[PDB]
RNA sequence: AGGAUGUUGGCUUAGAAGCAGCCAUCAUUUAAAGAAAGCGUAAUAGCUCACUGGUCGAGUCGGCCUGCGCGGAAGAUGUA
């Protein structure tokens, strides 16, 4: 049992992919397409975190998640890198309604009972990278 | 090393260290270390105090050290007899006496305060005690 | 810890919700991680149930006020309380299934009706349809 | 409200001050107003844990002596050069 | 072993025991932290 | 018995996932669970702590003032 974080329609390359989870004995090419197949419908260009599940017969199945908060906030306030020191430097500066929309996706993959706890812990990652919430 | 930058004489007697301090509660700061023994503090003593608790509270806040070694200490060299004269003055001290207030500090915490007197506590030849500030 | 204004207030709050609600289902939950609760809770709020883990002692404090004197003695060993405030019943039916299914814990006793419900016979409850099914 | 039970010294001076501090005592005296000063003796440790409070230097304390109370105010007390004691505590007639 | 006139516990699972007049640390984690007051 | 979710926090790095280092240390679901106290891995995994529910059933925790002891304490002719 491993989890990835693998770009959308794209897979199986060996310092990314291969050697990752093809030690543990699961089929590469497979998972690559299968993973492909269904990520097609993806963004472009969205990281997305996937929870491959292997069995004794080295046979798998797995579960695709909504993409990192980091991720989304990184789109979202049109960076590549979050602050090499966040909070002391402040990098992006994404709206409140930003942060509402990325919520909403992590919403299909939070825990928070309310829209309001949903973007609170969004807006806690937002601070965790530098990006101020403007 | 602190030592007066001069000094109306250069050499004094031996003296007599009797008697209770002065200066006995904590004055600038919230904490501080007071001397319960009765001794000598060196500069060498004061100067390795001063840093053993300058690097524990990472230096922060502030410190202030209410002793000064303005009595100087001579010695006769190896190999020479008794007579021809005092001494030459080879370092400086200051006579502490009992309830005697060494170091104060203040802006850290009081259990920061607690560990970084009790490093500089170790480098002092006499028994000291931990004081806070009170109401007078 | 908890000082003592802690465990009143914690008191009070469970006692005004045991007000609103109709329907408690009460159960052991121990050897259960929290992703299996957090799954749990997720289908406790849709559901519009109440839960929550209390102090053994603490529940049958704020317990005695109203038609919850019953449950007293579900009140050895550990406890997870399920309040049906808004509907009733759905708990008491979550809570069979999810106790089947996962094999640890037990489930207690119910009680509605200011009647306790023994542990077997809770079908009653775990069977009782929807409020628009009379129409 | 601190409230202080305290009794008259018989006598003064260096050697009965010191012979208190050994009974686990110690002396005070209560000046202010026109009445005369009055020397009194504390009990140290019941009076120690007292004055561990900030209030106890600014409210208006009590010390009834021979069943009379009299409403001071801590005016100046004298510590132990090194150890954590009372030597002499200063009463002004509130 | 540690033998040395200043005997302390260097860690959550170091124990003070005296053993026939002697101030001992055992510690059942780390064998470096054994000590003996001497 | 639990010690969860965003999440492998951001940066860095071949990798850095609580746990080389730097910065931040919020928020959620919580009974409670640190952007992690220590071990562990190439990095994960894995062990454990903080914390909390349960069991037990009445004392227990850790500072001060002091009395008397313990260690620290090895020499040469023989106890000495
Ligand atoms: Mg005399
Ligand atoms: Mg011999």
């Amino acid at each position: 049992y491993v989890k990835l974080q693998v770009a959308a329609g794209m897979a199986n390359p060996s310092p990314p992919v291969g050697p990752a989870l093809g030690q543990q004995g699961v089929n590469i090419m497979e998972f690559c397409k299968a993973f492909n197949a269904k990520t097609d419908s993806i963004e472009k260009g969205l990281p997305i975190p996937v929870v491959i599940t292997v069995y004794a017969d080295r046979s798998f199945t797995f579960v695709t998640k909504t993409p990192p908060a980091a991720v989304l906030l990184k789109k979202a306030a049109g960076i590549k890198s979050g602050s090499g020191k966040p909070n002391k430097d402040k990098v992006g500066k994404i709206s409140r309604a930003q942060l509402q929309e990325i919520a909403q996706t992590k919403a299909a993959d939070m825990t928070g009972a309310d829209i309001e706890a949903m973007t609170r812990s969004i807006e806690g990652t937002a601070r965790s990278m530098g990006l101020v919430v403007e | 090393m602190l030592q007066p930058k001069r000094t109306k004489f250069r050499k004094m007697h031996k003296g007599r260290n009797r008697g209770l301090a002065q200066g006995t509660d904590v004055s600038f700061g919230s904490f501080g270390l007071k001397a319960v023994g009765r001794g000598r503090l060196t500069a060498r003593q004061i100067e390795a105090a001063r840093r053993a608790m300058t690097r524990a509270v990472k230096r922060q806040g502030k410190i202030w050290i209410r002793v000064f070694p303005d009595k100087p200490i001579t010695e006769k060299p190896l190999a020479v007899r008794m007579g021809k004269g005092k001494g030459n003055v080879e370092y400086w001290v200051a006579l502490i006496q009992p309830g005697k207030v060494l170091y104060e500090m203040d802006g850290v915490p009081e259990e920061l305060a607690r560990e970084a007197f009790k490093l500089a506590a170790a480098k002092l030849p006499i028994k000291t005690t931990f004081v806070t500030k009170t109401v007078m | 810890a908890l000082n003592l204004q802690d465990k009143q207030a914690i008191v009070a709050e469970v006692s005004e919700v045991a007000k609103g609600a109709l329907s408690a289902v009460v159960a052991d939950s121990r050897g259960v991680t929290v992703d299996k609760m957090t799954e749990l809770r997720k289908a406790g709020r849709e559901a519009g149930v109440y839960m929550r883990v209390v102090r053994n002692t603490l529940l049958r404090r704020a317990v005695e006020g109203t038609p919850f004197e019953c449950l007293k003695d579900a009140f050895v060993g550990p406890t997870l309380i399920a309040y049906v405030t808004e509907h009733p019943g759905a708990a008491a039916r979550l809570f069979k299934e999810f106790a089947k299914a996962n094999a640890k814990f037990e489930v207690k006793a119910a009680a509605f009706e200011g009647e306790l419900i023994p542990a077997s016979q809770i079908d009653r409850l775990a069977t009782l349809p929807t409020y628009e099914e009379a129409i | 409200m601190f409230t202080i039970n305290a009794e008259v010294r018989k006598e003064q001076g260096k050697g009965a001050s010191r012979r208190l501090r050994a009974a686990n005592k110690f002396p005070a005296i209560i000046y202010g107003g026109k009445e005369a000063p009055l020397a009194i003796e504390l009990d140290h440790d019941k009076v120690m844990n007292m004055q561990a409070k900030a209030e106890f230097y600014s409210e208006v304390l009590t010390i009834v002596v021979d069943g009379k109370e009299i409403k001071v105010k801590a005016q100046d007390v004298q510590r132990h050069p090194y150890k954590p004691k009372l030597q002499h505590i200063d009463f002004v007639r509130a | 072993m540690k033998v040395r006139a200043s005997v302390k516990k260097l860690c959550r699972n170091c124990k003070i025991v005296k053993r026939d007049g002697v101030i001992r640390v055992i510690c059942s984690a780390e064998p470096k932290h054994k000590q003996r007051q001497g």
